[PDB]
C-alpha cells in the first residue's frame, strides 16, 4: 500500500521546480554560503537548518534548490585534475625490475 | 652548471648488446613469445638502439603473428621486426 | 543597572529590530556581480557573470570610499538593488604569491659579507626598524637597492636575512617570468606586482636572476621587440612617474647587469651600489665553520687545511664540498664524516662540478 | 507516467547521486537535479544516456531510446560508395597497418587477446596535405559496409555555448549500439591543436570540446570495438600529449618525395 | 555550409571567390590571438570539396593577387584542378 | 612508485595562459599543487627540440 501511496503522490514531487547546480567557494559567520552555478552567475544562499557550515569548503559540488534559493545538501567533491591541464598520477606500476641493465 | 641548483648530474651511457639483452625479455613478458629464440643474439643484431626502440621490436613482435593467424611468435617474427626498426632510425 | 538601561537596553532592542529586516533586505538567492562605475547621486551599474546590465540605486551597508570600479559587490533577486559591498578575502587574487610572514634567517650564516652587508642594512632594514632616523634627519631613504658581481657569492643570502628581521611582506619576482607569451600582458602583470606591494605595507620587492631581453634565448616567447621596451618601461614608471614617499623598496640583481639598459637602473633612486668579489683565505675559514657547524666531523678533519686547498673559490663553492661531502659518508652510513671523505669531496667539486674558464686570465 | 504526454525537453544523463533521483543535463544548458519517475530504474539506463525532461520543472520523464541527435544522426550510408580499394596504388604499405588496426580487431577481436598486443584505439594520418587520407579510409567505407560516422573537425562547433559539448559526447554513444563503427573525423586540426588551447576572455573556455575528446574516448573502448580514424595537416598542429601510453598510439606519416 | 546547401537544391550553380587574401592561407596555430574561428574557416572550404559527398555541378572560382598567400594544401590537386592565370 | 608519491609532470607549453590575475599565476600554479600534497617529485616535460 505504502508504494502504491508513493506513487499517486509523486505528482506533488513532479510539479515541484527542482534544484539548480552550484558549487562551494567561500562561507561566512552569517550562515551564507557563495554558490557558483556554472551556467548562471553565482548566489550566495542559507544552509539548510539540518546541516552547517563546518562540513562546507572549497571546490565542494552541492545541491542548490530552485523555489527557495537555498542550500540543500552535499553531493561530491572536485576532481583531481584542475586548471587546464593536470597529471596526476599516483603510485605507478613502475618498479625496478621493470627496468634491466 | 654551477653548484647550488643541480647537485647531482648523471650521465646516461648509451645502450650495449648486453644492456639490451634484459631489457628485451622485459618489454616482451607481457605477449605471448617463443623458447626457441635467443635473447642475446636478437639484441646482437641491433646497434645504436634505443629504449623506444626495443620496444618497437617487442609491439611489432605481435603484428607480423596477425599475418600468420598464430598465437605465437617465433624466430621468423623477429628477424622482420628489427628489419623494420633499424630501417625507420637510418630514415631522416 | 542606570547605565545599562541607557546602554545595553537601547542597543539590543536595535539589534534585533535590524535582523528582522535583513529578511526583507538580503534576499535568499543575494545575487553578485561586477561593478563598473559610480555616480554622486548613488546610483551605479553593477553586471553580473552572466553578462547582464542594470542600473539601480546605491543602498546601506557601504559608502562612498568603499566603491571602487572594478569590485564585486551584492545585488538583489526581484528589484535587482545594491545590497553591499563584499570585501575579498583570502589574498586580493594569486595565492601562491612570494609573500610570507618572518621566514627562517640569521646573520651567523651569512658571515663574512658584513663589509657589503654595512650598505644594505641601512638603506633597508634601518628605515623600516628605525625610521625616526631618517624622518627626524629630514633626509629621503633610497627607494631600493641593486647588487652586482661574480655568481657564486651567495647574493640570494643577503636580502634573504632582511625579511626575517623588519617582520614585514616579503615579495620575489623572477626575472624569466617577466615577459608573457601575449603581447601586452608585460606591462600587466608589472602594474600588479607594484599594485598589491602597494596597498599593504612599504614591505620588499626583491628581483633575482635577470635574462629578461638578454641575448635572446626564449624562441617559445615572442615580443617582436615591441613587447621588449613595454615591458620594461613598466618597471621604470613604477620606480620613478610613480607617487611614493620612500616606502616602496625595490632590489634587483643577477649576474651581469651591464647588459642592462642603464636608463632602467633609473639612477639617482638607488643609491647603493654593492661589488662581490672572490673572498680571500681569511674569510672562507669564517664561511667554512658556518656550513660545518651543524656537522659532525672527526679528530683528524682541520678547518684550516680545507680552505688552503680551495683556490679561485666563490661562497656557493665551500657549501658545494659541504654538502658533497656528507653524500660520500651517506653511501658508507658513517656518523662522523672522516678526511678521506672531504679529500674526494673537494676534488670532484672543482672538477666535475665546477667548469673553470679562462675569461680574463693572462696569468 | 502519462501524466506528460506533451513537449518535452530533451536532457541528458551524467552521474547517479540517490535511489530514484539522478542529475541531467538540459539542452538549454542549465542542468537541474530532479527526481527519477517511479515506473524506470537506474539500471536501464546509462551514464551517457539521453533522457526527456518536463516543460517547466524539467523533471525526468521519459527514456529515450539509444540514439542521439547531432546532424543527420550519420546512419552512414547514403549512396557512399563510389571507387574501390583497388583504385588506389601505392598505398599497400600502409593501408595493410590500417587494416589491421582498424578492419581486423572489429572481425576477430580474441587475436589480440592470444598475443598479449593491446590493439590501438585508433589510427591517425600524417604527412603532406592534400594528397592522401581520403583515399584508404573510403576505402575501408566500402570493404566493410557497417556502422561508418564522417564528421568534420569544425563541425561540433555550434552557434550555443553548451551545444558543443554535448554533440562531442552523442558522436561516441551512436558507436557503442553498432558494434562495428568507424569513428572519421576529417581535419581534428581545428579543435586539437598545440598548445593555443586558453580562449582567455573570449567565451567560456572552449576547451571543454577538447575535454570530452579526451574523457569519452579514455573512459570507452572497454573491449575495443570502437576506432577512432582522425586526419590533420602536420605533427607540429595537433596537442602532442595524444600521443602518450593510455590512449591512441598510432602514428602513420605519408612518405614525401 | 550555407553557401554550398544551395548546390543540391539547384544544380546549375558556380559559387565564386572575391579577391581572397585571408582565408585561402595556410597559417597553422601559433599564437596569433585566437584565430580558431579563421582557422576552422579553412577547414569548411576544404571539407565540401574534399568528403565524400558528391555534387560535380558546382564549380569553385577563386580569385587572388597571389598564389604564395594561399595554403599550399589547398593548392594541391583534388580541390583546385585547373589554376588559370591572367598576366 | 617506491617512494609512494604522486607523479605530475611539466610541459612549459601551456604554463603561460592570459586571465585577470591568472596570467603569470599558471607558471608556477605547479607549486600549489606539490604544496596540499608533499609526495610530488615535479618532473619536466617538454626539454628542447629532438628533431
Amino acid at each position: 500500500n505504502d508504494k502504491v501511496r508513493f506513487i499517486k503522490d509523486e505528482l506533488r514531487l513532479l510539479q515541484e521546480p527542482g534544484s539548480y547546480v552550484g558549487e562551494v567557494i567561500k562561507i561566512v559567520s552569517d550562515k551564507k554560503v557563495l554558490v557558483k552555478v556554472q551556467p548562471e552567475g553565482k548566489y550566495i544562499v542559507d544552509v539548510a537548518k539540518d546541516i552547517n557550515v563546518k562540513d562546507l569548503k572549497a571546490s565542494q559540488r552541492v545541491c542548490l534548490r530552485s523555489d527557495s534559493y537555498m542550500l540543500h545538501k552535499v553531493l561530491e567533491n572536485k576532481a583531481d585534475p584542475l586548471v587546464s591541464l593536470m597529471m596526476v598520477e599516483k603510485v605507478p606500476d613502475s618498479t625496478y625490475d621493470m627496468v634491466g641493465g | 652548471l654551477r653548484p647550488g641548483r643541480i647537485d647531482r648530474k648523471i650521465e646516461f651511457p648509451p645502450p650495449s648488446v648486453a644492456a639490451r639483452a634484459e631489457i628485451l625479455r622485459i618489454h616482451s613478458r607481457k605477449m605471448n613469445l617463443t623458447r626457441g629464440i635467443n635473447l642475446r643474439k636478437v639484441a646482437e643484431k641491433m646497434n645504436g638502439c634505443s629504449g623506444a626502440d626495443v620496444k618497437g621490436v617487442c609491439t611489432e613482435a605481435g603484428m607480423y603473428a596477425l599475418r600468420e593467424r598464430r598465437i605465437h611468435v617465433t624466430q621468423e617474427d623477429f628477424e622482420l621486426a628489427v628489419g623494420k626498426v633499424m630501417n625507420k632510425n637510418q630514415e631522416t | 543597572f542606570v547605565s545599562n538601561s541607557e546602554i545595553l537596553k537601547p542597543f539590543e532592542k536595535k539589534q534585533e529590530e535590524e535582523k528582522k529586516q535583513l529578511e526583507e533586505i538580503r534576499g535568499n538567492p543575494l545575487s553578485i556581480g561586477t561593478l563598473e562605475e559610480i555616480i554622486d547621486d548613488d546610483h551605479a551599474i553593477v553586471t553580473s557573470p552572466t553578462m547582464p546590465d542594470y542600473y539601480v540605486s546605491i543602498l546601506s551597508f557601504v559608502d562612498k570610499e568603499l566603491l571602487e570600479p572594478g569590485c564585486s559587490v551584492l545585488l538583489h533577486h526581484k528589484t535587482m538593488s545594491i545590497v553591499g559591498v563584499l570585501q575579498d578575502d583570502a589574498d586580493p587574487m594569486v595565492s601562491v604569491m612570494k609573500m610570507d610572514k618572518s621566514p627562517t634567517e640569521s646573520y651567523s650564516d651569512i658571515g663574512g659579507l658584513e663589509s657589503q652587508i654595512q650598505e644594505i642594512k641601512e638603506s633597508v632594514e634601518l628605515p623600516l626598524t628605525h625610521p625616526e632616523l631618517y624622518e627626524e634627519m629630514g633626509i629621503k631613504p633610497p627607494k631600493g637597492v641593486i647588487l652586482y658581481g661574480a655568481p657564486g657569492t651567495g647574493k640570494t643570502l643577503l636580502a634573504k636575512a632582511v625579511a626575517n628581521q623588519t617582520s614585514a611582506t616579503f615579495l620575489r619576482i623572477v626575472g624569466s617570468e617577466l615577459i608573457q607569451k601575449y603581447l601586452g600582458d608585460g606591462p600587466r602583470l608589472c602594474r600588479q606586482i607594484f599594485k598589491v606591494a602597494g596597498e599593504n605595507a612599504p614591505s620588499i620587492v626583491f628581483i633575482d636572476e635577470i635574462d629578461a631581453i638578454g641575448t635572446k634565448r626564449y624562441d617559445s616567447n615572442s615580443g617582436g621587440e615591441r613587447e621588449i621596451q613595454r615591458t620594461m618601461l613598466e618597471l621604470l614608471n613604477q620606480l620613478d612617474g610613480f607617487d611614493d614617499r620612500g616606502d616602496v623598496k625595490v632590489i634587483m640583481a643577477t649576474n651581469k647587469i651591464e647588459t642592462l639598459d642603464p636608463a632602467l637602473i633609473r639612477p639617482g633612486r638607488i643609491d647603493r651600489k654593492i661589488l662581490f668579489e672572490n673572498p680571500d683565505l681569511s674569510t672562507k675559514k669564517k664561511i667554512l665553520g658556518i656550513h660545518t657547524s651543524k656537522m659532525n666531523l672527526s679528530e683528524d678533519v682541520n678547518l684550516e687545511t680545507l680552505v688552503t686547498t680551495k683556490d679561485d673559490l666563490s661562497g656557493a663553492d665551500i657549501q658545494a664540498m659541504c654538502t658533497e661531502a656528507g653524500l660520500l659518508a651517506l653511501r658508507e652510513r658513517r656518523m662522523q664524516v672522516t678526511a678521506e671523505d672531504f679529500k674526494q669531496a673537494k676534488e670532484r667539486v672543482m672538477k666535475n662540478k665546477v667548469e673553470e674558464n679562462l675569461e680574463g686570465l693572462y696569468l | 507516467k502519462r501524466i506528460q504526454s506533451v513537449p518535452l525537453v530533451i536532457g541528458q544523463f551524467l552521474e547517479p547521486i540517490d535511489q530514484n533521483t539522478g542529475i541531467v543535463s538540459s539542452t538549454t544548458g542549465m542542468s537541474y537535479v530532479v527526481r527519477i519517475l517511479s515506473t524506470l530504474d537506474r539500471e536501464l539506463l546509462k551514464p551517457s544516456m539521453s533522457v526527456a525532461l518536463h516543460r517547466h520543472s524539467n523533471a525526468l520523464v521519459d527514456i529515450l531510446p539509444p540514439d542521439s541527435d547531432s546532424s543527420i544522426s550519420v546512419m552512414g550510408e547514403n549512396e557512399k560508395p563510389d571507387v574501390t580499394y583497388a583504385d588506389v596504388g601505392g598505398l599497400d604499405m600502409q593501408k595493410q597497418e590500417i587494416r589491421e588496426a582498424v578492419e581486423l580487431p572489429l572481425v576477430q577481436a580474441d587475436l589480440y587477446e592470444q598475443i598479449g598486443i593491446d590493439p590501438p584505439r585508433g589510427v591517425l594520418l600524417y604527412g603532406p596535405p592534400g594528397t592522401g587520407k581520403t583515399m584508404l579510409v573510403k576505402a575501408v567505407a566500402n570493404s566493410t559496409k557497417a556502422a561508418f560516422i564522417r564528421v568534420n573537425g569544425s563541425e561540433f562547433v555550434h552557434k550555443y555555448l553548451g551545444e558543443g559539448p554535448r554533440m562531442v559526447r552523442d558522436v561516441f554513444r551512436l558507436a557503442r549500439e553498432n558494434a562495428p563503427s568507424i569513428i572519421f573525423i576529417d581535419e581534428v586540426d581545428s579543435i586539437a591543436t598545440k598548445r593555443f588551447d586558453a580562449q582567455t576572455g573570449s567565451d567560456r573556455e572552449v576547451q571543454r570540446i577538447l575535454i570530452e575528446l579526451l574523457t569519452q574516448m579514455d573512459g570507452f573502448d572497454q573491449s575495443t570495438n570502437v576506432k577512432v580514424i582522425m586526419a590533420t595537416n602536420r605533427a607540429d598542429t595537433l596537442d602532442p600529449a595524444l600521443l602518450r601510453p593510455g590512449r591512441l598510439d598510432r602514428k602513420i606519416e605519408f612518405p614525401s618525395l | 555550409r550555407e553557401m554550398f546547401a544551395y548546390a543540391k537544391e539547384h544544380e546549375p550553380c558556380i559559387i565564386f571567390m572575391d579577391e581572397v587574401d585571408a582565408i585561402g592561407g595556410r597559417r597553422f596555430s601559433e599564437g596569433t590571438s585566437a584565430d580558431r574561428e579563421i582557422q576552422r574557416t579553412l577547414m569548411e572550404l576544404l571539407t565540401q570539396m574534399d568528403g565524400f559527398d558528391n555534387l560535380g555541378q558546382t564549380k569553385i572560382i577563386m580569385a587572388t593577387n597571389r598564389p604564395d598567400t594561399l595554403d599550399p594544401a589547398l593548392l594541391r590537386p583534388g580541390r583546385l584542378d585547373r589554376k588559370v592565370e591572367i598576366p | 612508485h617506491h617512494t609512494d608519491c604522486k607523479f605530475i609532470r611539466v610541459s612549459g607549453a601551456e604554463l603561460v595562459q592570459k586571465y585577470i590575475g591568472e596570467g603569470s599565476r599558471m607558471v608556477r600554479e605547479l607549486f600549489v599543487m606539490a604544496r596540499e600534497h608533499a609526495p610530488s617529485i615535479i618532473f619536466m616535460d617538454e626539454i628542447d627540440s629532438i628533431g
